[PDB]
């Protein structure tokens, strides 16, 4: 790739420079070009790589939903037949997300998830698996919708039984991947049931293990909590 | 909107 | 180009889907194709055409801004030496916002300023190498920077004869080409006192002439007013 | 920051 002359030490440097400079692009090209060095990744780095791909698809996926709000009320009863721009425009913009989407799942299949062994590894690059399958299912409308939706299933659920097995109620991977698995079940899965069901059990455990933390691990786990809380909110 | 991280 | 293939209808709607997307290296894009067709452009093309490349270039530059800053920390006393890195990417950021001005200019030289009669397009225009060349005087450093200053200033200047010429002191683009000259004035030509009586002279003539307007032009010129109000105090 | 447009 662009980046293989460039030194490990030197990508992630930059990709620090990119993120203080909110030049998300530039950060997943420096975080890319560090994973194809064939090195496992610290817990800083793995955190650097999801932050950079996140801000990219959240960028592409928030443009999505504009284009595709503007062509459904372009198909409504009454709606002046204005071309097939909106249709094309959604299309690219689709497909560029899809490439980035492709792009993550490359990475964490070649070959972050298989060398790591550890749960704060294999837990974030499995989660990492199923926000990107979720992200394809949100645009997919075709003969392999189920299956995608089902890798992100999968994904997650491979994560989920790690992390409770391996983590305490409280780590914030594992209480962000239920937040993300809650909101697959909610929006993707048609399981609102099971979104509120998981949201509210995971915080209840989350709120019991509190106890054990220091004020710096307190402060980290009750961030996410809250979120879910919000979630739950906004469900109930 | 609901929130993922 | 790559827009070739687009009709000039279609392209000039879809830069109008991606403001709306915020997505604005397409709608840059788009409206660089729109340009291309040879064409000219009507006052809401021009409009879409400088939102594009004025938010493009604006993020580049607010990047450029935070690398340089930190570049210029890594050089003063007691800094560790972290190597070639913060350079190497500041100068990648600057290189691309190069570019980027590279291209508008070229638009503007080929061939929307020789074609531009009326005052509303040839002000505007001229604004905008006004603009561009500034952008490239707040990153030059080398044995043309003085001929890109003057670039900058040849380009407001006509642009300001013109104006005082064939415009009310109301038009909000003579109000924006004051505004900015008058801040290429302050930090780019090192001449504060030219910057202050250019921005009280503009807000005063305009005060004085807004007796004439409707109420939507009006609203229209006294928010630039604002903006030249705000450099005074800023600047006094 | 002095105001552009
Ligand atoms: C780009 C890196 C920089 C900016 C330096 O650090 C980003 C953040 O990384 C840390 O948090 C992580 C973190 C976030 C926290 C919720 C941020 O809220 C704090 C203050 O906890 C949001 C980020 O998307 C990230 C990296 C992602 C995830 C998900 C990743 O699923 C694959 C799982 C939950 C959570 C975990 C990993 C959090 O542990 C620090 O703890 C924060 O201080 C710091 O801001
Ligand atoms: C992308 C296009 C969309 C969003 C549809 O329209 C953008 C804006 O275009 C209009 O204003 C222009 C305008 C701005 C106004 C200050 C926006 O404040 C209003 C409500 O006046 C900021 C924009 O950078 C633009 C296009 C640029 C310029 C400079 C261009 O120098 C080459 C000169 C001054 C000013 C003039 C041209 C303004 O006339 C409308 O009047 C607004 O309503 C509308 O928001
Ligand atoms: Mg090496
Ligand atoms: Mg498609
Ligand atoms: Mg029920
Ligand atoms: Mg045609
Ligand atoms: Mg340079
Ligand atoms: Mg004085």
């Amino acid at each position: 790739g662009a980046m293989g002359s460039m030194e490990r030490a030197s990508l992630i440097q930059k990709a620090k420079l990119a993120e203080q400079a909110e030049r998300y692009e530039d950060m997943a090209a420096f975080m890319k070009g560090a994973v194809e060095k064939g090195e496992e990744l610290s817990c800083e780095e793995r955190n650097l790589l999801s932050v950079a791909y996140k801000n990219v698809v959240g960028g592409q996926r928030a443009a999505w939903r504009v284009l595709s709000s503007i062509e459904q009320k372009s198909n409504e009863e009454g709606s002046e037949e204005k071309g097939p721009e909106v249709r094309e425009y959604r299309e690219k913009v689709e497909t560029e997300l899809q490439g980035v989407c492709d792009t993550v799942l490359g990475l964490l299949d070649s070959h972050l998830i298989k060398e790591a062994g550890d749960a704060e590894s294999r837990v974030f690059y499995l989660k990492m698996k199923g926000d990107y399958y979720r992200y394809l299912a949100e645009v997919a409308t075709g003969d392999d919708k189920k299956r995608i939706i089902d890798s992100a299933r999968s994904a997650y659920q491979e994560a989920m039984d790690i992390s409770k097995k391996e983590m305490p109620p409280t780590n914030p991977i594992r209480l962000g991947l239920a937040l993300n698995f809650s909101v697959f079940h909610y929006e993707i899965a048609n399981s609102p049931e099971e979104a509120i069901s998981l949201a509210k059990t995971t915080f209840d455990e989350a709120m019991a293990d509190l106890h054990t933390l220091s004020e710096d691990s307190y402060k980290d786990s009750t961030l996410i909590m809250q979120l879910l809380r919000d979630n739950l909110t906004l469900w109930t | 909107r609901r929130a993922t991280v």
